[PDB]
């Protein structure tokens, strides 16, 4: 069974916490920090504010992105995997090129 | 070097008590040269020699429920997977992979670390119970 | 007697708290946690914000859904059963497939 | 790989913290302070508020700007460089002439 966000709500999955490679050759050990990048998995319809129409989300299912793991972010286990859920709000940018 | 001579010094030392040198000689003859030997007060009136075989230490189980076959808290995890850590496990129960990894192999599991809270134990109890994973720590 | 939500408000019912299956074979005991999944029972008309019209709810009765157990959520005893009441706002996604 | 802001969100890079030249000849050591100036790198599409349209940002890519390093400001490592992320909101003015 897979999920389905609820408009505005975007389902993502974090990435590799402090992956050892910073400093160049340096194998940076996990100094008690976390990851901010993630992969879009599901996309809610779109915001419904201001009554008039329901604006879509600027993120297509699959995008590689960077978000602000704030309060609004929650976690769940789908098929026994960690997944995050926030509004497009929290999403700041998309890694490309 | 021979056990005889050794028995003789023990004996001579213990104001001519053969039983002693005898016992000692034995102990040495067993635990070896680098084997440890200590003396404590005995229960009965007879002197008694106990010899530990292999690896063992002074730690009992936190999960009394996890007693294997005999009583007295006797656990006998047949062909276990020993596990060593560096911290307690209250709600740090996260580790099921490692756990389920053996639920897989279906082998008993021994654990060691700074400690373990019921949170882990509790679930641990019924797992080992249901026949999910015979374990204890 | 059964209930009738008050537009926007949705009546649901949580599910099994920490069901023993996590880790695969591992019978995960209830380590002092709760459940976030629930099922749709009642659907309020729809939000009435912004005067102009009253927007319908994106959740049909009976849906399997994931929600954020927050303040807006309350509890009552209907026919002697536990039930939850929040706004579609509180509902994050929907479980399908 | 390079980044792509997400509308309203601007990507910039701070500058020289307490640069030694203050008081004129005086080589002002770093008395434990930071910098407020930076350079524009990426520009998000533009605020999307009030549904009607999606207003563009008054900050072209590359501008020299002053900003309020508050909460809304975040940090990230791109190609192994420090970069900040805030909304045009946080930006106060543009160093010209």
């Amino acid at each position: 069974m897979n999920i389905r966000p609820l408009h505005d709500r975007v389902i993502v999955k974090r990435k590799e916490v402090e992956t050892k490679s910073a400093g160049g050759i340096v194998l940076t050990g996990s100094a008690a920090a976390k990851s901010t990048r993630g992969e879009v998995l599901a996309v809610g319809n779109g915001r419904i504010l201001e009554n008039g129409e329901v604006k879509p989300l600027d993120v297509k299912v699959g995008d590689i992105v960077i978000f602000n793991d704030g309060y609004g972010v929650k976690s769940e286990k789908i098929d026994n995997e960690e997944v995050l859920i926030m509004s497009e709000s929290d999403i700041l940018a998309i890694v490309e090129a | 070097s021979d056990s005889k001579a050794i028995a003789q010094v023990g004996t001579i030392s213990a104001n001519s008590d053969e039983t002693v040198g005898k016992l000692i000689a034995e102990a040495m003859d067993k635990v070896g040269k680098e084997g440890v030997i200590t003396v404590e007060d005995g229960t009965g009136l007879q002197d008694e020699l106990d010899v530990v075989e292999g690896m063992q230490f002074d730690r009992g189980y936190l999960s009394p429920y996890f007693i294997n076959k005999p009583e007295t808290g006797a656990v006998e995890l047949e062909s276990p997977f020993i596990l060593l850590a560096d911290k307690k496990i209250s709600n740090i129960r996260e580790m099921l992979p490692v756990l389920e990894a053996v639920a897989k192999a279906g082998k008993p599991l021994l654990i060691i670390a700074e400690d373990v809270e019921g949170e882990a134990l509790a679930t641990l109890v019924v797992n080992t119970m249901r026949g999910i994973v015979k374990v204890a720590a």
